[PDB]
């Protein structure tokens, strides 16, 4: 949950601070963390479950490095940053649809999706950031 | 000769250059911060044709361009490659440009139909074998063939297409983005003088140089202290301290016409009738008054206010007369410049010799270690206005702190700045010649009563003295960019009563000022002392947070600090205290990164992987998987034992083994035959032999670490079959499927994409870069004669 | 609307952030983005207009940057700061107030007053940073 | 109440952001604020409440740093972290719960608790960091 909320979170900053003409400055942390992201997530093999009419979805990562040498942030790295936070975004909300929709009557709390539960390893928590909500 | 050990024993803790003069040296050899030029862009990857096969291991008739290390010199073993580029970080720092001018590196296209140019040749070589090459795309041909740099002279600008591998490209445009020179105006030179020099009346300072819009400079870095050395570095601020008092006593002037010698002399020897009287020391008296004595102390105190160094009174006090002129001492100098002990010396024997004797007083009998100085108590305990009032001021007269443009200043009372208070002194000690000295033997109270007359009648040189003193301590001051801290030095200047004497009564009416040229001297040591300190903090930050976050444990961080107190260039490394080593190394740590060596150390950080994984020379580990693993096959080998991945088989670190020294486990999977994936920079054998592959000789490469418990030898075979092998007939000619037992855990090379290899660097067209802003002031100084002090009247009135 | 939604970001920042005594490593990303701002804005004439009886302002900058050399801010940067936030804040408030005031039938979503329209180029989008809310 | 709202806001920030496994860089300058934080009240005692039934509490801070040298955040250093935030997390609440039990006539815009009286010396204020609430 605090790795899939990270994701969620890397996302939304993506978004909200990646903006053409801004300064490098202004997401050297951000994109610190979307590259750190990306390199946990590179390599995995991810599925969104079928429960109900909900589609059966695989998910691969295999997504390059966003640039930190730049003085500010221009048109081409906007649209590029833009590609890989569209998938990221699409597979956070289909895990989180996938999470939703499941319950247990044992241990409720603990997630439900295999996907939640592969995202619950050791390996990925070094996506885990800022817990703010 | 015990003194002396105790002495050597203590100052053998202190890193202070024995030799104290030759310091100035060292500190007037430091520098600017050198303004590096870029000469060629900086590259990492070079393309390069290799051969390829096809599906069935045959050689192609074409070659293809991969990336590949320019200098593939990685090591072996986890660690050793994380010191690699530990070292190829300090490598860049080190040539990391300060400013770029890509018209410097770009050449002629020799495939450009329309007189293009590009940078660096190192990019006209490549795109010469691209537009030769057969397999090229005919549009990159054209692209190759039209692409165009454009200079922008009215705005100062060019664009040069380049060829870059990516992390290149990353490196090269992280220099030309954040490039150190900002632009030179005279508007930035006035306000580099210091504020309150250029307020001064005294110094008549001009542009008479006109900057280009083209001029360039570098800031200097004027952090302040952030290693606080003033605080808990006893042996460290000692040397900063007489560091910089050698500097202040280099650039304090030389009083001029002072009084004659022998007239001065006669003067005190007939007012003082020493021979009369029954002093054990009648030639000792007037020893040590001459004008070197003079200008002595005058260098001294001021050197020492400007430096913050403790001074220690060194007195005779049988030498009545120098504990007069001390008088005047403590009354201009705040008494919170002397060791305690000198202070609490000098003023008791004042109070026991002079003043309470001449008040009938009983002698103080003061207890070392009282809160109160001997001169606190008189203050209650004498009764007459105008000698307490003295001691009052003389109490209280510490100096002031106050921040101007954001540096500490320890500042003067305005009554020294003014030399009114002298007045007061003067008052005092004419009260003094008036006592009675009720039990005093009269030969000996007449000498001391015209003594005290002799520094009485010297009211006006005295306050021409004082003020000319506070007025080059302000405008020397003035030149300091570093905090003036006030501690307690260890080691203390010893300053003689006598020189006192010598100044008090050989001063004359010459004013004397720091030249202009001497100020501009001043604080550009200053400055060039700062720049170095806060480049070197920075520098050894940044190597040891590299460190920490490249986890090399090993990496000790003591040679880091020994090289960072080296380059401040005024420490001697043997005699630095062990706590105050591993201090400054607790300190340094807790500090942050530098921006630019932080985001040099993230690109390096983040290409890692990428840069090893390039290396032909070391793998990234192998797989001993004890089935039969068909050969993969792959277009840089043929059929190839090469692993993808390390998924499915128990991981072993290699680098953990090691430093462990437990083999329990590794051996008993091997012995077991269990599968298992060694991980870690490994050198491998390339074996292109099939009948190596056949004999299975991959597989007896592990027992040799269960022999020798050692993992520094292990060699895994790599097999590259195809058809330049020698035997590759009996793949070709045989129906069978060529596997192993083991994989190299090892990645391919990277293809050469013209498309994503081709950027355009744009940088300014030319500039000139200056380091010494000052050269372009015109500084003159009024007539001596007219110099005035802060309250806009002449420093010296007397005339 | 980007360009003004930094700039009025920015201040809310620098009023919240700048204050007596904080490390300037709290605000090194701050300080870098109000510079910035300053240099893009220097040297430009605004004006808001007389629609209504809203009143005609003119509006010039010519600001010295924040400084960048402290450990911790004192009670003198921040007067330098607030000086300017303060004439900042005024002229992002009067430019809201005119273009709240304005409406267009073709190109409603467009910007309606002078002073939008000009930081509406190309030399001002460099003030956009993060777009959080 | 400045110094206070930093004491609590570094709190928050800390609880939020020094997690498991996450980046340095993404508290770098959070734990810069909470090392200041720790330094400024080392050595400091503190007393609240002696007003109805609210107990007498005292409070002494003797506390470590924070390291700066990790990559990622482990275990370890979350442990230490959690440990100073449980102590400085019970000193605050129970500073706001002395002050907000307490009114005066004359000057009840100024802090009552003598903790309060005692956080709006000098000597605290480099505590003071964003103020954004």
């Amino acid at each position: 949950m605090d790795v899939l909320y990270s994701l969620s979170k890397t996302l939304k900053d993506a978004r909200d601070k990646i903006v053409e003409g801004t300064l490098y400055s202004n997401v050297s942390d951000l994109i610190q963390q979307f590259n750190q992201m990306i390199i946990t997530m590179n390599g995995n093999e991810f599925q969104t479950g079928g429960i109900g009419n909900l589609p059966i979805r695989n998910w691969n990562f295999d997504f390059g490095l966003l640039g930190t040498t730049l003085l500010n942030l221009d048109a081409n790295y906007v649209e590029t940053a833009r590609n890989t936070i569209d998938y990221f975004v699409d597979f956070v909300d289909n895990v989180c649809m996938d999470e939703m929709v499941r319950e247990s009557q044992r241990n409720g709390i603990a997630p439900q999706s295999d996907s939640l539960r592969k995202l619950s390893g050791i390996k990925f928590k070094r996506i885990n950031f800022d817990n703010s909500s | 000769h015990q003194k002396e050990v105790q002495y050597e024993i203590l100052q053998k803790t202190i890193p202070t250059f024995e030799p104290k003069e030759s310091i100035l040296k060292k500190l007037e050899d430091i520098k600017p911060e050198q303004v590096k030029k870029q000469t060629k862009l900086f590259r990492i990857f070079e393309p390069r044709q290799l051969p390829v096969y096809r599906a069935n291991g045959e050689k192609e008739l074409r070659n293809r361009w991969y990336w590949k290390l320019k200098r593939d010199t990685l090591p072996d073993g986890d660690y050793d490659v994380r010191e690699y580029f530990l070292n190829l970080y300090d490598q860049v720092l080190t040539e990391m440009p300060d400013y770029l001018l890509l018209k410097d590196m770009a050449v002629e296209n020799k495939n450009s139909r329309d007189a293009g140019k590009v940078v660096d040749s190192e990019t006209a070589a490549i795109c010469d074998a691209i537009f030769q090459d057969e397999e090229t795309e005919g549009v990159v041909r054209r692209f190759i063939a039209e692409m165009r740099q454009r200079v922008q002279a009215d705005r100062n600008v060019v664009n040069y297409p380049s060829i870059l591998h990516p992390i290149d490209h990353a490196f090269n445009e992280y220099f030309l983005q954040h490039q150190l020179v900002e632009p030179l105006n005279n508007d930035i030179i006035f306000n580099y003088i210091p504020e309150r020099i250029r307020n001064d009346v005294n110094y008549i300072l001009n542009m008479d140089r006109n900057l280009p819009s083209t001029a360039r400079y570098i800031r200097p870095n004027l952090l302040q202290d952030r290693l606080n050395l003033h605080d808990n570095f006893e042996s460290l601020w000692d040397t900063i301290t007489t560091s910089n008092y050698i500097l202040a006593r280099s650039v304090v002037p030389d009083l001029k016409e002072l009084v004659s010698t022998e007239a001065q002399i006669q003067k005190m020897s007939q007012d003082l009738q020493l021979e009369a009287l029954t002093i054990q020391s009648e030639t000792q008296f007037l020893t040590g008054i001459n004008s070197q004595a003079a200008n002595d102390c005058f260098k001294t105190l001021i050197a020492a206010m400007l430096s913050q160094r403790t001074m220690s009174l060194d007195f005779v006090t049988t030498n009545y007369m120098s504990l007069i002129s001390g008088m005047w001492l403590l009354t201009v100098v705040p008494n919170d410049m002397f060791i305690r002990e000198s202070l609490v010396a000098c003023q008791l024997a004042i109070i026991n010799t002079i003043i309470y004797p001449a008040f009938g007083m009983q002698r103080m009998h003061y207890r070392n270690g009282d809160p109160q100085t001997p001169f606190q108590i008189a203050e209650q305990q004498i009764q007459n206005f105008q000698v307490a009032n003295w001691l009052h001021f003389v109490n209280n007269n510490q100096f002031r702190q106050v921040v101007i443009d954001g540096v500490l200043n320890q500042v003067l009372n305005d009554n020294i700045r003014n030399g009114h208070v002298v007045n007061q002194l003067m008052e005092a000690l004419m009260q003094l010649s008036r006592q009675q000295f009720p039990t005093m033997p009269v030969d000996y109270k007449r000498s001391i009563q015209r003594g005290i007359l002799l520094l009485s009648n010297r009211l006006g040189q005295l306050v021409d003295l004082t003020r000319l003193l506070a007025y080059n301590y302000e405008t020397l001051m003035a030149c300091i960019t570093m905090n003036m801290q006030h501690v307690q030095t260890l080691t203390t200047e010893k300053l003689q009563l006598t020189s006192v004497t010598s100044l008090c009564m050989l001063i004359g009416n010459a004013t004397v000022i720091p030249s202009p040229q001497t100020l501009f001297h001043y604080y550009n040591v200053n400055v060039n002392f700062h720049s170095n300190y806060n480049e070197r903090i920075n520098d050894a930050v940044a190597i040891i947070t590299a460190a920490n976050r490249l986890n090399l444990y090993q990496k000790k961080m003591k040679s880091i600090v020994e090289d960072f107190l080296k380059r401040l260039q005024i420490f001697d490394i043997s005699r630095v205290p062990d706590d105050q080593m591993y201090r400054l190394r607790d300190r340094l740590r807790l500090l942050p990164v530098e921006i630019r060596r932080l985001d040099i150390f993230n690109l390096i950080l983040m290409n890692m992987e990428q840069i090893e994984r390039a290396s032909d020379k070391i793998a990234q580990g192998v797989i001993i998987a004890y089935r039969d693993m068909q050969l993969e096959r792959d277009e840089m080998y043929g059929y190839v034992n090469i692993a993808r991945n390390l998924d499915g088989f128990q991981q072993i670190n290699l680098e953990e083994l090691m430093r462990t020294g437990d083999y329990a486990q590794i051996t008993n999977m091997l012995l077991n035959n269990q599968p298992v994936a060694l991980v870690g920079a490994l050198p491998f054998i390339t074996d292109s032999s099939v009948i190596s592959l056949v004999a299975k000789l991959d597989a007896t490469v592990f027992a040799q670490i269960v022999k020798l418990r050692k993992v520094d030898t292990l060699k895994p075979i790599l097999y590259k079959i195809n058809s330049d092998s020698n035997d590759f007939y009996l793949v070709a000619n045989y129906d069978w499927v060529p596997t192993s037992t083991t994989k190299v855990y090892k990645q391919i090379p990277q293809q050469f994409d013209f498309r994503a290899s081709m950027h355009m660097l744009t940088s300014n067209l030319t500039f000139t870069v200056y380091s010494d802003l000052l050269a372009f002031v015109s500084a003159d100084t009024v007539e001596p004669i007219n110099a005035v002090a802060f309250d806009n009247m002449r420093i010296m009135n007397e005339l």
